[PDB]
């Protein structure tokens, strides 16, 4: 998925917020990696994406 | 004279009282109340306290 930078920290076990509560919730026993890279050249447009 | 059988009773009562009074100790946690720990903290930090 795609998330704004300030909410990237919310993609982690035991996080709270709009993302971690209404969009994508990782279990407390999560076993895996979370990879995130700033794609400002593909998901950002001048008029607004 | 009955000190032998009374001291037994006293030791048992003190043992039980100490056991129950150990339920009011933090042991390094924020509180001795599980409900307080589970209401004033998130699930992750609550799982530490």
């Amino acid at each position: 998925f795609v998330i704004r930078g300030d909410e990237v920290r919310q993609i982690a076990p035991g996080q709270t917020g709009n993302i971690a509560d209404y969009n994508y919730k990782l279990p407390d026993d999560f076993t895996g990696c979370v990879i995130a890279w700033n794609s400002n050249n593909l998901d950002s447009k001048v008029g607004g994406n | 004279a009955l000190g032998k059988l009374q001291d037994v009773v006293n030791q048992n009562a003190q043992a039980l009282n100490t056991l129950v009074k150990q339920l009011s100790s933090n042991f390094g946690a924020i509180s001795s109340v599980l409900n307080d720990i589970l209401s004033r903290l998130d699930p992750p930090e609550a799982e530490v306290q």
